């Protein structure tokens, strides 16, 4: 084993994974919310008061979740596994610590119920944290599992990662009909939600705010700031010699328009036009309005006393807009990646809790007074007592914001639904990618495919094989496997070490020497004007390699316009890469064998300045070299491996690189869909419905993906035997043809289960529910519905049910909405029944049956069913690179051929496909998987890589049969050989969900609806389908007029109307109630949704006055 | 248009409104609830 | 879970082998390509029945509703 | 309810070809075809409040609302038979609040009412 | 009879109706049911 550092950079990949994980974006975020943020929260809302009793106060000291101080046990705490079985929430109760004026004397209480927060498992709070696969097997809960995600009230759900444009900074945009915009959106913490529009009207330059009623130019607010001379203004905004001068020049003449010309004149001109908000107490002094008005704008800065900075930022806003009018390539899309903050949940359910914590403290307060506004109730009364009442609003409010996926904010007023969704537990893989994945904002540009497409700045940063189609088609993205997201740190030690560096500051420096150097722009502000950058920023570096500052930094710095770039705001895409200095990198193989010693992690080759993380920014400026045979002395930052840009869902296909792009992208959305093992105490589990496979097979061309997300220890699928041939004719467009034998020795045998439950209620007249049965005829209990019903009414564990058959008696009272009446009189004989019936076309079997109570004490009822099935013609497959396929015909094995060895194929598929789709890899993985079962090794089909061809045909031909394993095989049918040769070998093929089992569906003549009598939409409303209006059009095309008049009315929708000849409307059974004489009356019919149709427009004032005519008599 | 009974502009506001069949309005019943969901259609016109 | 009885494509019976193949790894630790050649199963068909069964019974035993 | 032919008093709806006719077993004549499924004010006030008073203590006390729900019936009742005027509205409730403690068979006793 | 069992105490518990629901020698609250002692009927394919 002899080490090197040209091929052994993929073993620390997996020392990145063992110590940080793939749950990053929802563990550490959920966590440093519990451990940091529930401090920064309470101290912001501190020291309620009342107006009444006014030396009255409580004050909390800190919060605490989880344990006591009393005892500081770890917790008692329900399982989640148990947890689940009940359809509670899985919380967490928060203490919290207080002080208050109790009367004589203050008083400071401990560890206070206030509420019960859920929480994720597999974080620091939960028990499932660092177990040793025997706690959690105490616990039957399957280690394989990642989690990250609740349980709240049963149903298993997760926060996706949403994300918006980058807040706090400003964009470019053009537009060729309205003129051209510059949004500058900004949203502090504090109830502000401001967006600033810089519009061009007519070549005249302006600001427009929902703040204020009108738009202002800007030879106004430039001075209002200070900055008067108006020379000033065209040396910042223009510069020298150019043609900015002469563009800029309209808005000059505007100032001595207004005849202002002053600092102190400029201001109360826009107060004269502000929207004035009102503050109740309106002191405006026509001096401060002006004032503050200069202060709630532009919330990135705000300024004591100069208003100085803030002037440059709107002069470097309106630099750009004119830049953009001398030519519009300057501009910029909002779909590049670096114009993006994602971000996760654990800052975000900070916003939500905020909103419930502010909205606790009030309400309390508002019962607090009440009991103060009396003479005798203000001595020996204690408010500890109300705590309890207004507790609740918390816990509710979280467990119905965490069901229902939609958040009613109040400081900002927004609604974004949709956010929580359940997680699919179809596949093993298909609940990994669900916690990779990224949900947009839909800003309604429905007619641009500009976000619709991909970005090339996206290689490393996450997944792009990985993208849905149909309706969503570009919106939704994937994880890659090597990421980090960033977050804030400070930047208040930045800004003071940049001036030990040697930038100058923006208080000091010349304007027009600003122009001529470069710009520190921190967060998009600049304050030192750097000159020289390339001293400047290098020096930096080795102060982030080596570590004085911190690594989530980026020094991107463009050359279109004089200026560099210093972002710390946090919440940005990176990933890491390894620092290269010059001709040589920093590879330095004995510390990467001092690695494999397991001393040496990931994290101290950051510690010592061997790798770092770069955004997409910082990948601006790089050079980053592909392989160690590529070194150029100008060439930095070395790829640290190439098939990084794949997730894991994306990861499991066997050579990515030959197949065709397209044919990637399919089967992501379709391997969630794969059914196989889910989990070790699936088998224990009770969820609405579950797929198991009985025999799974670990494939055979293995990936380096699949064995760092132990993929392989429980797959879904199995190999076949694959014999690529016409035969039949029955494959002639991706059908399959597969052996009557084999799948009676077991091959694709799948089972079907299927959760339903029922829950006792208890009612207001103290009556419950009750479960008696098998009432008795002709000497033997059981009805044909009730042979499956046991003793105690449960249907019995043990036995098959069949269409029909109770399965689950169950009576209710008949005075189900009556008063109580406080007697005993008639209560003996009031259950009707309400049983429970097996429906399905197919028999099938209970699994197992469990009763359990709820939260609060109401009886709970869960059976689960159980039936396997055969996988019969019609049923759906695929191929894991992208070639869906259903079962064309089962035949018989004498009907299949067979080799020399009398090796019988499992399936056939047509060739016909592998030219059209343009898919190598089942050509690869054919000879990839053969020569590696003769020789019993089973062999790496990786991306970028992956076993070679050419020593793998060597020993297939070792063993004796063909170079490139294309066989001869004889007949079936007729026996002798076949005049072609037939590439033969092993092909991993998994199932898909949509069998058609469940998918054949008929209706005759059944349920109609209440206000169409149409039939009923819906499979499980039994059906009838829509003759839409497309299909419509196609009948008159035809020329047919008379299954269009009786598919249209006579099979749908037919009904009899009399109707009066003369005033001719429609009358009832035998009335004209018009002219009420009920004579002249004609017997017709029409559609119904006709006879509604003139019913609706006669509830306003229409008549529809009816004409007739005769049929005869032309 | 005269010789019509309707023929009024008189008749181009609302003095009378009819109340349409409650087959238009149907009170559905979505059982979460012995109560029934009683649609818009009766409520605003309860309001009137 | 466990081991199919027989193979699903020829039809030839293997449930008396896996204990045999895995006998064949802990004591005389040996190639797992020649292991089954010398335990008797020639053709390829068959191998990946053996080599790619993850037998995940061992897994699921521990989650006995008995203790 | 009534057959046309056999006059029978037993209907038996068939779901076996989702259908969902209804028909008798006797001679088997179909009953309907096409099923056509659904797709004072001061009193008032006082109860009002007065649920609110009830909804309070049960979150204080950890009351499941079944008991709550409950409980609001013994107050009606009483509320008709002139129980309330003269005594106290907070004093009142709580002890309508034991009788279904009781007769629900809990826990929980009568100190934890007034200690509050 | 072979009346309900446990979840984890695995106690068989013949528990008279609409009296409890947890379960002797542990307070756990979710109870299973034991298999029958009737015979059933299957195919071998
Ligand atoms: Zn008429
Ligand atoms: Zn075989
Ligand atoms: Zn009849
Ligand atoms: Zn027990």
């Amino acid at each position: 084993d002899e080490i090197n550092t040209a091929q052994d950079k993929w073993h620390l990949l997996p020392a990145f994974l063992k110590v940080k994980g793939l749950v990053k974006q929802h563990l550490d975020s959920f966590n440093y919310f519990v451990d940091t943020d529930l401090k920064k929260i309470i101290k912001a809302n501190q020291l309620i008061l009342s107006d009444v009793d006014p030396e009255f106060y409580l004050k909390y000291v800190d919060i605490r979740v989880g344990k006591k101080s009393s005892s500081s046990t770890k917790d008692y705490l329900t399982p989640p596994h148990e947890c689940r079985l009940r359809d509670m929430t899985y919380s967490a109760p928060i203490y919290v610590d207080i002080e208050y004026t109790r009367g004589r004397n203050i008083i400071m209480h401990k560890d206070v119920e206030i509420g019960r927060m859920p929480i994720m498992l597999r974080s620091n709070k939960c028990i499932l944290y660092d177990a040793d696969e025997s706690k959690m097997a105490k616990l039957n809960e399957c280690p394989l599992d990642p989690g990250g995600y609740f349980i709240v009230n049963g149903t298993e759900k997760v926060i996706l990662v949403q994300e918006q444009l980058s807040k706090n900074r400003i964009i470019v945009e053009a537009d060729e009909k309205k003129g051209i915009v510059q949004a500058s959106v900004t949203s502090s913490t504090h109830e502000r939600k401001s967006k600033t529009y810089v519009i061009t009207k007519n070549g005249k330059i302006y600001l427009k705010h929902n703040s204020i009623a009108e738009e202002i130019p800007i030879a106004i607010v430039l001075k209002a700031c200070g900055i008067l001379s108006d020379l000033e203004i065209m040396q910042l905004v223009c510069g020298n010699d150019s043609s900015y001068q002469d563009i800029f020049a309209v808005n000059l003449e505007e100032s001595s328009k207004l005849d202002i010309y002053t600092q102190q004149q400029a201001l109360e001109y826009i107060g004269a036009k502000v929207k004035t908000m009102r503050r109740q107490k309106l002191t405006i002094l026509q001096e401060g309005i002006e004032a503050i008005a200069t202060t709630v704008i532009a919330h990135l800065t705000v300024e004591a006393l100069d208003f100085r900075e803030k002037a440059l930022y709107i002069a470097m806003m309106t630099r750009r807009v004119v830049m953009a009018m001398y030519n519009p390539k300057m501009i910029d899309d909002r779909d590049y990646v670096g114009n993006k903050r994602l971000e996760l949940a654990g800052q975000l359910i900070s916003l939500l809790f905020e909103d419930l914590f502010k909205k606790f403290n009030n309400d309390f307060k508002l019962s607090i007074d009440k009991v103060l506004k009396k003479p005798n109730r203000a001595m020996e009364y204690d408010a500890l007592l109300s705590i309890n009442v207004h507790s609740n609003n918390i816990t509710s409010g979280l467990n119905r914001a965490i069901s229902t996926g939609n958040w009613s904010l109040k400081r900002f007023k927004m609604e974004r639904a949709g956010v929580t969704h359940v997680l699919s537990r179809l596949s093993y893989i298909s609940a990994l990618g669900m916690m990779t994945r990224i949900s947009s904002q839909f800003e309604k540009s429905r007619k641009v495919s500009g976000p619709r497409a991909l970005q090339p700045s996206q290689f490393g940063m996450l997944c792009t094989a990985d993208t849905p189609e149909g309706e969503a088609c570009g919106l939704v993205k994937n994880l890659a496997l090597m990421t980090h997201i960033t977050t804030d740190d400070e930047e208040e030690p930045i800004k003071k070490l940049c001036y030990v560096l040697g930038v100058e500051d923006i208080t000091l420096i010349d304007s027009a020497s600003l122009h001529l150097n470069y710009g520190v722009y921190l967060n998009g502000t600049l304050i030192g004007s750097i000159r020289f950058p390339t001293k400047f920023v290098t020096q930096f570096r080795h102060l982030r390699r080596t570590g004085k500052v911190s690594e989530f930094i980026s020094i991107y710095s463009n050359s279109h316009q004089m200026a560099v770039h210093i972002a710390t705001d946090g919440g940005r895409i990176c990933r890491p890469l390894i620092i290269v200095s010059d001709g040589q990198s920093r590879v330095k193989d004995i510390h990467l064998r001092k690695l494999l010693d397991g001393e040496l992690d990931f994290d101290d080759f950051l510690k010592l300045g061997l790798v770092e993380y770069l955004d997409v920014n910082e990948e601006n400026d790089s050079y980053i070299a592909l392989y160690e045979k590529d070194i150029v002395p100008s060439m930095t930052h070395l790829e640290i491996e190439p098939f990084t840009i794949l997730g894991a869902v994306a990861g499991l296909i066997p050579y990515p690189h030959h197949n065709q792009s397209p044919r990637n992208t399919y089967q992501c959305a379709m391997g969630k869909q794969a059914i196989g093992a889910i989990a070790y105490n699936q088998f224990k589990r009770i969820d609405t419905l579950l797929y198991l496979m009985t025999y799974p097979q670990q494939p055979m061309v293995k990936t380096k993906t699949i064995e760092l997300i132990d993929y392989d220890k429980l797959p879904a699928g199995q190999n076949a035997t694959v014999a690529v041939m016409s035969y039949s004719g029955y494959d002639i467009e991706d059908a399959l043809v597969l052996n009557k034998s084999s799948i009676d020795r077991g091959f694709g045998r799948c089972e079907t289960r299927r959760k339903t439950t029922t829950v006792l209620k208890r009612y207001a007249n103290h009556t419950q529910d009750i479960i008696g049965g098998m009432r008795v005829d002709e000497n033997g209990d059981p009805i044909w519905q009730h042979q499956s019903l046991g003793p105690d009414g449960l249907g019995e564990v043990g036995m098959k049910v069949q269409s029909g058959q109770i399965y689950i008696n169950k009576s209710v009272p008949t005075n189900s909405a009556d008063a109580p009446n406080p007697n005993n009189v008639n209560v003996q004989t009031q259950y009707r029944e309400a049983p429970v019936i097996y429906r399905g076309p197919e028999p099938s079997h209970i699994d197992q049956v469990m009763m359990s109570v709820s939260d609060n004490d109401q009886a709970l009822i869960k059976v689960l069913l159980r039936q396997n099935r055969r996988p019969e013609l019609g049923d759906k497959f695929s191929s894991r690179h992208g070639q869906k396929g259903v079962c064309g015909i089962i035949v018989k094995q004498e009907d299949m051929p067979f080799n020399d060895q009398g090796i019988v194929p499992d399936i056939i598929m047509n060739p016909h496909g592998f030219p059209s789709r343009m898919t190598v890899g089942k050509m690869i993985e054919l000879i990839s998987g053969k020569a590696g079962v003769l020789n019993g090794t089973l062999e790496y089909g990786t991306c970028f890589g992956g076993s070679k061809l050419e020593d793998m045909s060597k020993i297939l031909v070792d063993q004796g049969f063909n170079y490139s394993g294309k066989d001869m095989l004889y007949s079936g049918i007729t026996g002798e050989c076949l005049q072609a040769y037939i590439f033969f070998g092993p092909i991993y093929y998994q199932k898909l969900k949509h069998m058609v089992l469940d998918k054949m569906h008929a209706r005759a003549r059944g349920p109609r609806a209440v206000l169409t009598r149409q039939p009923t939409e819906g499979r499980s409303r039994d059906g009838g389908l829509r003759l839409g209006e497309m299909e419509r059009d196609c009948v008159i095309a035809y020329g047919a007029s008379q299954l269009l008049l009786e598919r249209l009315m006579i099979s749908s929708d037919a009904f009899e109307v009399d109707v009066c000849d003369k005033c001719g409307l429609m009358g009832y059974s035998g009335w004209c109630t018009t002219c009420k004489s009920a004579e002249n009356i004609i017997k017709m019919t029409i559609p119904y949704a006709a006879k509604l149709l003139f019913q609706e427009l006669l509830s306003m004032n229409i008549a529809p006055r009816l004409r007739l005519e005769d049929i005869f008599q032309q | 248009d005269a010789t019509v009974p309707s023929g009024r502009p008189e008749t181009y506001i609302w003095r009378y409104l009819p109340a349409p069949p409650v087959c238009i309005r149907p009170s559905v019943m979505m059982q979460d609830s012995p109560a029934s969901n009683e649609d818009d259609l009766t409520v605003k016109l309860t309001e009137i | 879970m466990i081991v199919p009885v027989r193979c699903f494509s020829c039809g030839k019976v293997v449930g008396d082998k896996w204990e045999s193949y895995l006998n064949l790894l802990q004591e005389d630790e040996l190639d797992e390509g020649t292991a089954l050649s010398r335990l008797g199963l020639k053709r390829y068909c068959c191998r990946r029945m053996i080599l790619t069964h993850v037998d995940l019974i061992e897994k699921f035993l521990r989650y006995n509703p008995l203790e | 309810p009534v057959c046309k032919n056999c006059h029978g008093t037993e209907f038996e709806r068939d779901l076996s070809n989702a259908n969902n006719d209804l028909v008798c077993k006797a001679c088997g004549v179909v009953s309907e075809d096409n099923p056509i499924v659904s797709e004072l004010e001061s009193r008032e006030a006082t109860l009002n409040n007065a649920r609110r008073k009830l909804r309070a203590v049960s979150y204080a006390l950890h009351i499941p609302e079944y008991i709550t729900d409950a409980a609001f019936q013994w107050y009606k009742l009483a509320l008709a038979n002139n129980f309330v005027q003269g005594r106290r509205s907070q004093n009142v409730i709580a002890s309508c609040l034991y009788v279904a403690c009781r007769k629900e068979k809990t826990h929980h006793m009568l100190i934890d009412f007034s200690s509050r | 009879t072979l009346k309900y069992i446990c979840a984890e105490c695995s106690s068989k518990l013949s528990l008279s109706r609409t009296d409890a629901v947890r379960c002797k020698d542990c307070g756990h609250r979710i109870l299973l049911k034991a298999r029958t002692k009737r015979l059933v009927q299957f195919e071998a394919r």
